[PDB]
């Protein structure tokens, strides 16, 4: 059992988006489909729902997304599509599809983001922060991975290929005065280390496809 | 459309001692079977929401006996009868008697323990960034509790008022801690310009406020 989310991204204002939420390991047909939304640091909003087939595949919109949407369902494909038209600004938001029924019941996908903006996509540049006597107190050591400069959100950072996960923190993206975002993401490890254990932050801007791995060297 | 209004919005809990969340209903959610169409689900950080009681008091598959919910009609109580740093997070409750399903506000539940001060880490600009044209001086405070911490940057004892941006991090899900990073923008013609840049960290777990530093050049 899988939900996969895609078709969000960037998407100029007045456009068109249709997001598909792909179920595996148990059929639709028999499931509602629910779609809900969230804004960056905001609550939960119901966007509309497809019902079972044995309730007449029965479709239902939020008022606040009036006669813009489609939900429907392609059993063949067993995916449900949510079909967005003359977007705003006001529609960026973290898009959830919700399975209500035997299987994955009340349980939500991952999501994925649409951003609605006149700014275009542009990959990020990643510097290494690295470790040194300034970011060394006691026996810890800090480094790190900026990731600067780019449109829109978001960026996956793992290190050492997800096998340095105790004492990461990758920081909330900040939108920079130029419109472009930028985060850091850090690690706190033995400094006994430093000189032995290789530090490689993967940074991945799929929007743009930029994909870096970079190595974090002491000094 | 029936309004959900949760109380309170946000509380701050030691682990091993209960909470409890209020939600409210503008319209009946009581079933002709004497269960209610009211549910709950928990936003934890980084996450999409989960389920955690349907029906008005039916624990979701995986969902422990300390989270309990109760209540009829329209006054409903969401119950954690011993906290644990992993219910960290944002507690929302749903109608879902009729379409648009709404939501309340979302509560957010704080992990309540002891004052931890932060480790404090100063990154000058990288060599390559310096190489690109821009500068970013990067002050990372790690672990520490409460979130309230103030950062001052200071370039050759001149306070810098307006080009630094922060990010703190979701309260951690295992030892309850925030971290924050401090971004101070400068061109390089700035940067190349002055020596001493330093990072002044003030939190309730330091006696005195800490300051970590560094000479560009190294002195």
């Amino acid at each position: 059992v899988q939900l996969v989310e895609s078709g969000g991204g960037l998407v100029q204002p007045g456009g068109s988006l249709k997001l598909s939420c792909a179920a595996s390991g148990f059929t639709l047909s028999g499931s509602n489909v629910h779609w809900v939304r969230q804004a960056s640091g905001k609550g939960l909003e119901w966007v509309g729902r497809i019902k079972r087939n044995a309730e007449s595949d029965a479709t239902a919109y939020a008022a606040s997304m009036r006669g813009r949407l489609t939900i429907s369902r392609d059993d063949s494909k067993n995916t449900a599509f949510l079909q967005m038209n003359s977007l705003k600004s006001d529609d960026t938001a973290m898009y959830y599809c919700v399975i209500r029924g035997d299987v994955y019941n009340r349980q939500w996908g991952q999501g994925t983001l649409v951003t609605v903006s006149s700014a275009s996509t542009k990959g990020p540049s990643v510097f290494p922060l690295a470790p040194s006597s300034k970011s060394t107190s006691g026996g810890t050591a800090a480094l790190g991975c900026l990731v600067k400069d780019y449109f829109p959100e978001p960026v996956t950072v793992s290190w050492n290929s997800g096998a340095l996960t105790s004492g990461v923190h990758t920081f909330p993206a900040v939108l920079q005065s130029s419109g472009l975002y930028s985060l850091s993401s850090v690690v706190t490890v033995p400094s006994s280390s430093l000189g032995t254990q290789t530090y490689i932050c993967n940074v991945n801007h799929k929007p743009s496809n930029t994909k870096v791995d970079k190595r974090v060297e002491p000094k | 459309d029936i309004v959900m209004t949760q109380s309170p919005l946000s509380l701050s809990v030691t682990p091993g001692e209960p909470a409890s969340i209020s939600c409210r209903s503008s319209q009946s959610l009581l079933r002709r079977d004497g269960h209610n169409d009211l549910e709950w689900y928990l936003q934890k950080p980084g996450q999409s929401p989960q389920p955690l009681i349907y029906l008005g008091s039916t624990r979701a598959s995986g969902v422990p006996d300390r989270f309990s919910g109760s209540g009829s009609g329209t006054d409903f109580t969401l119950k954690i009868i011993r906290v644990e740093a992993e219910d960290a997070g944002t507690y929302y409750c749903m109608q879902n008697k009729q379409t648009p399903l709404t939501f309340g506000q979302g509560t957010r539940l704080e992990i309540k323990r002891t004052v931890a001060a932060p480790s404090v880490f100063i990154f000058p600009p990288s060599d390559e960034q310096l190489k690109s044209g821009t500068a970013s001086v990067v002050c990372l405070l790690n672990n520490f509790y409460p979130r309230e911490a103030k950062v001052q940057w200071k370039v050759d004892n001149a306070l810098q008022s307006g080009n630094s941006q922060e990010s703190v991090t979701e309260q951690d899900s295992k030892d309850s801690t925030y971290s924050l990073s401090s971004t101070l923008t400068l061109s390089k013609a700035d940067y190349e310009k002055h020596k001493v840049y330093a990072c002044e960290v003030t939190h309730q777990g330091l006696s005195s406020p800490v300051t970590k530093s560094f000479n560009r050049g190294e002195c």
